[PDB]
DNA sequence: ATATATATATATATATATATATATATATAT
DNA sequence: ATATATATATATATATATATATATATATAT
DNA sequence: TGCCGTTACAATGTAACAGTGG
DNA sequence: CCACTGTTACATTGTAACGGCA
C-alpha cells in the first residue's frame, strides 16, 4: 500500500458507485426476487448519509459479481485522487488515429516499455538532434 | 412521474391545504380577519407555511402580509379576485384609540380587559366631543340623545373590529374585551418618522390605505 | 496542528468529514456544497463550504438579543438563557406542585 | 423552551467544531507542504543557476 | 454535411441525452417553477419511442442555454457512430504522463501539427535516424 | 397527503375565479363552457374539497352546479 | 321599537368500527 | 373412547363522529 | 452568421499485468 | 499460495475551441 486509505471517503465512493450502477439499471443486489431487491436498494438509499453502514450493506446484499469491479474502481479512484494534488503526477488523455497508435504500440511492445516511455525516447532523440544542431 | 403531486402543486403547499385548520382559517382570512399571537394554532400554522400560503393566495391577486408586529392578514390588490373594503372613519378613530390603550400604561391595572365605557371615555378624551358627534348626526349640538347614539355607534364599531380580529370578547362576556396586536395597523401611518403627507402617499400607493 | 504530519491531518479531516456527513444530511444546498468540497484539484472549495456553514448559522440566530452574529459568540448567550430557564423551570415546577 | 434552546446550542457547537476541525487540518497541511516545497526548490534553483554559467562559459 | 443524419437514431440520442441530464440534476426545462419543470420532464419521460414528438418537445420546453451543448454532443455522437464501423477510422485513447504530454504538446504547438501528425513525424524521424546509422 | 386529481383541479388556472364565484353562491350552468367542463371533469374531487368546508357541491338535474351550505 | 338575520349551543337519531361473550366444529391430551 | 383447548362465526352493545332541528341572544336596519 | 466536422482534452469505469506482504 | 494495491492501456461520453462552407 502506497496510498493512505481513508475510510469515510472510500465508503462514500462505494455508496456512490452502487447508486450509479443501480440507476443505470444493473442488478447490484444478489437477490432474484423483486421485493427483496427493491427493499435492499431502498435501504442502501437510506444509507446515503451513513457511508460506514455501506460496507455492511455490501456484505449483506451485494451481487457476488461486482466485488472485482468494486476493488478495481475504488482503487483507481484512490490513485487518481491522490495524484491530482500535483500536476507532475497527473495524467493527460489524448486520442490517436488507428494507424499512428498501431505503429506506436508496435514500437513500444518491441522495446518492452510503456507508451509514455516510448514517446519520451522519440522526443528525446528529436531533442538530441535539436541540441547537436544548437550546441 | 405522472400521478405525482409535484406535477401540479408543491408538496408543502399540498400539505398546508390538506391540513385540518386550512378551511376555517382561509374563510376567516378572506372575511378580513387578522391573525395574532393569541390564535396559537392558526398563528403557528401560518408561520410554518407562510411562503406556501402566500404563493397560493397570490393566485387571487391578494397579498398575504405579515406586519412587523407579527400578525398576518390579507391585503387585496387593485386587481383582486377577492373583493376589498375600507374601514369607516369612526372605525379608524376607535382602532387608533384601541392601539393607544394597548400602549397606555395608565390602564395597566385593567390587565388588558376593557369595557366599552372605558373605550368611549378615552375616545371623548382624545377626540373632539361635539365635532366627533357631528359625524354620528349632522344636527347634533350636545343633545344627550345624540350622545347615546354616538355610544351605540362606538359599540357597533367595536363589534365590527371584533369581527376583524382586532379585539376579542371574553369567553363569557360580550361587554368586556381584550385588545390584540393587530390594532397596531391603525398606526401604520405614523410608525415611520417622516412627513405625514409623504407617508400617507406611500401607504395609499402600497394599497394599505385608500382615502375618504 | 503545525507539528503534525500529512497523514495525521488527512485522517483528522477524514473524521471531520464523517461527522459533517451526519450533521448536514437535513440540509440540501449546504450538503451539496460539502460534497463539492471533496475535490482535491480545488482546495479553496473547502473554505467556501466553511463560509457557507457560518452563513447558515448566521440566519439561525433566534431573536434580536442573540444577534451576536458570530456563531462562536452566541454560544455564551444561549448558555446564559439555559441557566435562566433552568431556575425558571424549578420555580414553575414548585408552583405546579402546590 | 429549554429543549429548543439546548438543541440549537448543541447544533451550533457541533457544526462549528466539526467544520473547524475539517478545514483547519487541510489548511495547515497545505501551509507545511508549501514551505517544504519551497525549501526543496531553492536547492534546484541554485544548482541550475550554477550549471547555467558553467556551461555558458565552457563552450 | 459529410455524414447523413437519421431521424429515428438522432432523436433517440437526444432523448437519452436529456434523460441523462435530468437524472444528473441538470435543469432540462426553462421553467423556474418546479411544478412546470416536473410536468415537462414527465412528458419527456412518457414521450419515449418518438422522434417526431421529442423534436417538438425540445422546440417547446428545452432550456435555452443547453441548446449549444446538446448540438455539439450530437455532432460528436454522429461522427463517432459513423467512424466506429471501420478499424482505420476509429480513435485510440491513451493516457500520457504530464511531463511527456507537456513536451509533446510543446512540439505540436511549435510545428502547427496535431498530436497524431506529431507522433507520425517523430516515428518517421526515428526510422530515418535508424537507417542513417544502419 | 392530498388526492392527486384534487391537486390537479386546485392547480388549474381556472380554479381561483370559479372558486370565488362558487363561494359567492353563483350557479355555473352549461353556458359557461370552460367552467362547466372543469366542474364536469373534477366534480368527484371538488365535492370532497368543498365538503371539507361543510358545504355540498351539487349538480342539479338540469345540470348546473352550485354550492349548498350546511348548518355547520 | 321591533321585525329579521346570524352565530352558538344543546338534544336527538344515524351509521360504522370494535371489543366481549357465547355457540360450534375440530385437535389433541387423558 | 373421552373431555378440554383452539379457531371460527355470530350477536350483543359500546362509543364515537356526524348531521339535523330547535332555542337563544343579539346585533342591525326601517 | 449558424451548422458541421474535427481536435484535445476531462472524468469515470475495467481488464490485465507487476509488485508487495501475510 | 493467496489476497490486496499500484499502474497502464484502453473505452465511453461530454465539451470547448477552430476552422470550413452555404
Amino acid at each position: 500500500m502506497k496510498y493512505q486509505q481513508l475510510e469515510n471517503l472510500e465508503c462514500g465512493w462505494k455508496w456512490a458507485y452502487l447508486i450509479r450502477k443501480h440507476q443505470e439499471g444493473e442488478p447490484i443486489t444478489k437477490y432474484i426476487e423483486n421485493s427483496a431487491a427493491h427493499a435492499a436498494v431502498d435501504k442502501l438509499i437510506k444509507l446515503e448519509s451513513e457511508p460506514v453502514r455501506v460496507l455492511e450493506w455490501i456484505e449483506q446484499h451485494m451481487n457476488p459479481d461486482l466485488f472485482n469491479r468494486m476493488k478495481q474502481t475504488i482503487r483507481a479512484r484512490r490513485k487518481r485522487h491522490f495524484n491530482a494534488e500535483h500536476q507532475h503526477t497527473r495524467k493527460k488523455s489524448i486520442d490517436l488515429d488507428f494507424p499512428v497508435w498501431h505503429r506506436l504500440s508496435a514500437l513500444s511492445q518491441r522495446r518492452g516499455n510503456t507508451l509514455s516511455e516510448t514517446i519520451v525516447q522519440l522526443i528525446e532523440d528529436a531533442e538530441r538532434k535539436e541540441k547537436y544542431a544548437n550546441q | 412521474s405522472s400521478t405525482h403531486i409535484e406535477q401540479f402543486m408543491p408538496v408543502k403547499l399540498a400539505q398546508a391545504l390538506a391540513n385540518s385548520l386550512f378551511p376555517e382559517l382561509d374563510s376567516q382570512l378572506r372575511a378580513g380577519r387578522h391573525i395574532g399571537i393569541d390564535d396559537l394554532d392558526n398563528h403557528a400554522f401560518l408561520m410554518d407555511f407562510q411562503e406556501q400560503l402566500e404563493e397560493f393566495y397570490a393566485r387571487y391577486n391578494v397579498e398575504l402580509i405579515r406586519a412587523p408586529e407579527g400578525f398576518f392578514y390579507l391585503r387585496p390588490r387593485s386587481t383582486t379576485l377577492i373583493p376589498r373594503s375600507v374601514l369607516s372613519e369612526l372605525d379608524m378613530m376607535v382602532g387608533k384609540i384601541l392601539c393607544y390603550l394597548y400602549l397606555s400604561p395608565e390602564r395597566l391595572a385593567n390587565q388588558g380587559i376593557f369595557t366599552s365605557q372605558e373605550l368611549y371615555e378615552e375616545l371623548i378624551s382624545l377626540a373632539d366631543e361635539g365635532k366627533l358627534m357631528k359625524f354620528v348626526n349632522q344636527r347634533s349640538s350636545g343633545s344627550d340623545l345624540d350622545k347615546q347614539k354616538l355610544q351605540e355607534k362606538v359599540r357597533t364599531t367595536l363589534n365590527r373590529l371584533r369581527r376583524l380580529g382586532m379585539v376579542y370578547f371574553l369567553p363569557n362576556n360580550n361587554n368586556k374585551f381584550t385588545i390584540t396586536e393587530a390594532v397596531f395597523r391603525f398606526g401604520a401611518d405614523v410608525r415611520s418618522g417622516d412627513d405625514p403627507r409623504e407617508i400617507q402617499l406611500r401607504m395609499i400607493r402600497d394599497g394599505e390605505a385608500m382615502p375618504v | 496542528l503545525a507539528y503534525m504530519e500529512g497523514g495525521a491531518l488527512r485522517s483528522m479531516s477524514d473524521k471531520a468529514l464523517g461527522a459533517l456527513r451526519l450533521a448536514v444530511a437535513d440540509n440540501e444546498h449546504l450538503r451539496d456544497a460539502l460534497r463539492l468540497s471533496e475535490d482535491p484539484k480545488r482546495p479553496e472549495r473547502k473554505v467556501q463550504f466553511f463560509i457557507a456553514v457560518y452563513q447558515h448559522l448566521r440566519e439561525r440566530i433566534r431573536q434580536d438579543i442573540i444577534r451576536t452574529d458570530d456563531p462562536v459568540d452566541a454560544i455564551e448567550q444561549m448558555e446564559i438563557e439555559l441557566a435562566r430557564l433552568t431556575e425558571e423551570l424549578t420555580a414553575r415546577e414548585q408552583k405546579l406542585a402546590i | 423552551a429549554i429543549r429548543v434552546t439546548q438543541s440549537d446550542r448543541d447544533l451550533f457547537k457541533h457544526l462549528i467544531t466539526e467544520a473547524t476541525s475539517y478545514v483547519s487540518a487541510d489548511y495547515m497541511r497545505h501551509a507545511n507542504e508549501r514551505r517544504t516545497h519551497l525549501d526543496e526548490a531553492l536547492a534546484l534553483r541554485g544548482e541550475l543557476f550554477g550549471s547555467h554559467k558553467q556551461l555558458a562559459t565552457e563552450q
